[PDB]
């Protein structure tokens, strides 16, 4: 409804650029941070009023050439310091500490590589990775221990790479490449005890290590939703929110109306459509988006720079209030947006190493 | 070593396969789910294999069975192996007197 | 006059159903969204209560004072800053594998027309015949516009209906189990036609996973299983007059007391064992005493080889004739096959009675292994629990699983090794996986032609074996022309496997290798390396 560009950078490695996320893991009135992932490289960025922003801690990886695209914030509950976790193409997880300014963790036996990372919205140690593989890596960061797998077998036909988290962390979900949709819940009495021993570990406790678990029916599925590629999907409460590569964002929830979402069962598969959001010149993935904290307004970037923008009010899809924000400079591509915990200020990407800064007129 | 009988998953596999018939009733379907579950767990092949499974599956789990009080489908059931050639008479009256 | 006018409006009411489907999702829109402000506020709450760091700027290191430094400048006219790139710590280049189930056996593998309408029938006479200038009319009516079906079509259409409106909620056929309060009095054939259905003879279990193939089992043996005639064999039973005993096998002091319907639904289920036992079927089931269990039986009574797939080869009545489908498949009628001991081609079995895997074996010499009642000569059934035999064909069956040690292969990305030392020809695991159609290899096999997998083999001329999504341990072993052991195909009482043993003899430490056997295209794209040094 109001959003502005006033700010613009671009740097000089040039690769197309990857995923950033606003330090959300802040105060009201700390120095809110949002941080950039390249393909070897890391950096963060610093809002200042004005316009101005000033370039934060920058890192590189030659060792390691292959792309990095995975990102997710990391806090520690004990010491009261933030975090960032990072993953790329080979499935090796480095934890960077900007007061220790040195990456020392040990986080390696991914299968393929890693296309997402997410933390648990409560736990500021827990970390969602997903796979090529069609399964789901998971690591408990602080003990350095492996939490459950999920999706080995009963997973998707093709490869996966979106996922979501409830504030609760209630469930668990997965949507592969082959349009399917696939829900784990987290509140299974079998996956909170595993939760709980993760902590419980001693190298020298036992020769055994921590003993994982094989998790991998999941709880709904269906396919006829999509007919083009799948490359992000969203919760809302109960609806499931979606996009895909047909030019329409899509949202609905299982089943009919009065179905609750934490009594389905994994043999269902009826949806009932309530929503639908079309857009245009997106149809084509490694384009993911932002949603604000309080998960109210939307920023839908375009390969050609358009941002679409859309409210998730009373006023719904129904009437689909518009705002295709747009700027003329940028038209190579817009892989990920960035809304502020606050939703003053917004982050766009531009695909040529470039970022666009826009502010919210409130 | 990781080398059992029968891996964790393929138990529920099985149970997802055999809950799925909507023409089965539940107390034969918990039954042999339960007579399945215990095959690959010891991994018997031959007639008597199947003889000493028989008792094998009671007075260990056919108590559970009895807390389950699912015994005349069982008892059908033993029959059927019975008639399936596999079963003599003498074994099945040892899981009809264990829970008498 | 109104008549028509009423009637007019009564196949246009159709279009008023369509905005019904905007009726609640506003008030929807409103219950969910209530709730996220609940939950949102929550994480902030809980995020107002943990206190966070602020954020560090680099400085110059003395150590590392030229450290390389990229520059980010603006799309607009802010300035342009360099900072240094802190190189991160060394990371194991770890090789690639794919995700998978640990897998121990094998098993086989917007139109623009709509239809729909009212069934108001009782009153489509008032739309007709108090409604013209009749009930039947509607199957027409509905019947000139394509948004509906048509007058036919809409009769299948009711007959839907009817078959909505039913008898209670059941399967048509199934019945209540028996454990249940509400047994019922199912017959025999009924009762166990589900288990009928359900069993499988070949694993002999229910719905073998490793096998729409079905046989009546009706058994070859003696039609009857008489026990005892006339006769007191309970504590107090009839014997009446004796001319019942050949009556018994015709049919193929009287006292009573009271009796129960669901007894009696397993009473003459009892009579389908034995026929005859006045005793047993008293002793499992039975109101009345092993006397009078007489008098309420009475009057219920009164009331060249290998090349294609093993099969089950039939011939009911006739030998073992042309039709017997064995004579096709080139291979044994086995006992499954509907050929008997006489029937030339029945297998005498694992003949040896010393070592019943030994160069002069039946079982070593042809591709089939010894089933625990072929060698029983050997002890082939000799404690199946235990692992000492005398017949070693009987590894799978007894399933002695080697222990494959997973490790990264030079060769190609991982590999697999064995925790004890093993000499030449020596049992390692199966390749479990899983069998499927050749139709489908081909369609499996472009697919991982397409990504470039190596998890296939072709099972015989008939099937081909799949272990790509779900396998063992050994599928991740490498090749080599030369290889430390090799993969033999095995059979087991009409099923292929494939046994797996050591070329050499061999100790701890030794990495696995066999051959594909692929097609050219699949052998050089994959196994186009041998690790030879060359020096000219
Ligand atoms: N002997 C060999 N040398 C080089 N590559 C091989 C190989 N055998 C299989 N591969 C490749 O490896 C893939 C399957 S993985 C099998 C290889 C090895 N055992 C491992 O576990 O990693 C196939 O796509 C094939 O291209």
């Amino acid at each position: 409804y109001s959003f502005k560009c006033v700010n613009s950078l671009k740097e000089d490695h040039n690769q197309p650029l990857f995923g950033v996320q606003f330090n959300w893991h802040s105060k009201e009135g700390d120095p809110l941070v949002f941080a950039t992932v390249g393909s070897n490289r890391v950096t963060l960025y610093e809002c200042h009023s004005q316009g101005e922003i000033r370039l934060l801690q920058s890192y590189v990886d030659a060792d390691a050439d292959e792309n990095f695209y995975t990102c997710a914030w990391t806090y520690d509950s004990n010491t009261s310091h933030p975090l960032l976790a990072v993953a790329g193409s080979r499935g090796i997880i480095r934890i960077i500490n900007p007061i220790t300014m040195q990456c020392i963790k040990h986080y390696v036996g991914h299968g393929n590589a890693i296309n997402e990372l997410k933390f648990h919205p409560r736990d500021p140690n827990l970390l969602l990775s997903v796979s090529k593989d069609h399964a789901l890596r998971l690591w408990n960061i602080q003990t350095d221990t492996l939490v459950a797998i999920f999706g080995g077998v009963e997973g998707h036909r093709d490869e996966v790479l979106s996922a979501d988290y409830d504030l609760l962390g209630e469930k668990i979900m997965s949507c592969g490449m082959d349009h399917s949709l696939k829900l784990w819940r987290i509140n299974s009495k079998r996956m909170m005890n595993a939760i709980k021993e993760s902590y419980d570990y001693n190298p020298n406790k036992t020769n055994r290590p921590f003993i994982s678990q094989k998790i991998h029916f999941p709880d709904f599925s269906t396919r006829d939703i999509h007919r083009n590629y799948v490359d992000c999907v969203r919760w809302l409460g109960d609806l499931i929110l979606s996009k895909s590569c047909e030019n329409a964002i899509v949202c609905w929830k299982p089943g009919k109306m009065e179905d609750d979402i934490d009594k389905i069962k994994p043999s269902e598969s009826n949806v009932t459509i309530l929503g639908r959001f079309d857009y245009s010149q997106c149809d084509i993935w490694y384009m993911r988006f932002s949603m604000d904290f309080w998960q109210k307004m939307l920023a839908l970037g375009n390969q050609v720079g358009k941002l679409y923008v859309w409210d998730l009010e009373v006023e719904d899809p129904h009437k689909a209030k518009c705002t295709t924000l747009t700027h003329h400079k940028c038209g190579a591509a817009i892989r990920q947006t960035s809304f502020s915990r606050d939703s003053s200020i917004l982050i766009a990407v531009c695909d040529d190493a470039s970022i666009w800064r826009w502010d919210r007129l409130r | 070593s990781e080398d059992e009988k029968d891996p964790e998953w393929l138990r529920e596999k099985t149970i997802t396969q055999i809950e799925e018939f909507s023409d089965v009733n539940e107390g034969e379907k918990e039954v042999m789910k339960l007579w399945n579950l215990h095959v690959m767990k010891h991994g018997f092949i031959a007639d008597n294999q199947m003889n000493h499974a028989c008792m094998l599956f009671v007075e260990n789990y056919g108590q559970k069975i009895i807390k389950k009080n699912l015994c005349r489908n069982f008892m059908l059931h033993l029959v059927s192996m019975h008639d399936f050639n596999l079963i003599s008479i003498m074994s099945i009256d040892k899981a009809v007197t264990k829970l008498r | 006059a109104c008549r028509k006018r009423v009637k007019s409006e009564y196949m246009r009411l159709r279009q008023l159903k369509r905005f019904r489907r905007a009726d609640e999702v506003k008030s929807m829109f409103s219950s969910n969204r209530q709730k996220i402000l609940e939950r949102t506020e929550i994480l902030n709450q809980e995020w107002k209560q943990r206190r966070i760091q602020p954020v560090h700027i680099l400085t110059s290191v003395s150590s590392l004072r030229g450290t390389r430094e990229c520059s980010v400048t603006s799309d607009l006219d802010f300035p342009t800053q360099v900072i240094p790139l802190k190189t991160l710590n060394a990371v194991a280049s770890v090789p690639i594998m794919y995700s998978w189930s640990p897998l121990q056996q094998n098993f086989m593998v917007h139109g623009d027309r709509e239809c729909g309408f009212i069934n108001d029938e009782i009153f489509v006479e008032l739309v007709n015949a108090l409604g013209q200038y009749s009930d039947k009319i509607f199957e027409a009516i509905s019947s000139m516009f394509p948004d509906k079906g048509t007058a036919e079509e809409l009769k299948e259409k009711y007959k839907e209906l009817t078959e909505q409106q039913l008898p209670g909620a059941l399967p048509p056929e199934c019945t209540p189990n028996i454990d249940g309060p509400n047994a019922k009095s199912v017959q025999r054939e009924q009762s166990l036609h589900s288990f009928h259905t359900l069993f499988c003879r070949r694993c002999f279990k229910y719905d073998c996973f490793l096998h729409f193939h079905a046989t009546p089992n009706t058994y070859k043996r003696k039609n009857t299983e008489t026990a005892l005639d006339n006769k007191p064999c309970g504590p107090q039973c009839y014997q009446h007059l004796e001319g019942a005993k050949e009556f018994a096998a015709a049919l193929t002091p009287p006292e009573n007391v009271e009796w129960s319907g669901a007894e009696a639904s397993m009473f003459r289920v009892l009579i389908g064992t034995y026929y005859d036992n006045f005793c047993a079927i008293a002793r499992l089931i039975g109101t009345k005493t092993c006397r009078q269990v007489y008098e309420f039986r009475v009057k219920e009574s009164s009331i060249s080889n290998h090349v294609y797939n093993y099969q089950p080869c039939d011939h009911p009545r006739q030998p073992c004739d042309s039709s017997c489908p064995c004579v096709i498949a080139q291979n044994f009628c086995e006992k499954f096959c509907q050929c008997s001991s006489e029937c030339q081609n029945r297998f005498p079995g694992c003949r040896c009675k010393a070592q019943c895997n030994t160069k002069q074996c039946p079982c070593y010499l042809a591709v089939r292994e010894c089933d625990p009642d072929l060698c029983l000569t050997c002890g082939a059934a000799d404690h199946w629990d235990s692992k000492n035999v005398s017949c070693k064909n009987c590894s799978i069956q007894r399933g002695s699983k080697k222990h494959l040690l997973l490790a990264p292969s030079d060769v190609a990305g991982w590999g697999i090794f064995i925790k004890d030392p093993v000499q030449k020809n020596e049992f390692i695991s199966e390749y479990c996986g899983e069998i499927i159609s050749q139709d489908e290899a081909d369609r499996r096999g472009k697919v991982y032609d397409k990504y470039m997998c190596s998890f296939l083999f072709n099972l015989n001329n008939d099937f081909v074996v799949d272990a790509t999504r779900k396998g063992n341990k050994i599928r991740f072993a490498n090749h080599s022309v030369n290889p430390n052991c090799y993969a033999k195909v095995m059979m087991v009482n009409g099923d292929h496997r494939i046994g797996i043993f050591a070329k050499r003899a061999i100790q701890t430490g030794e990495e696995l290798f066999f051959d594909y056997r692929y097609s050219q295209a699949d052998a050089l794209k994959y196994v186009g390396i041998e690790r030879e040094m060359e020096i000219p």
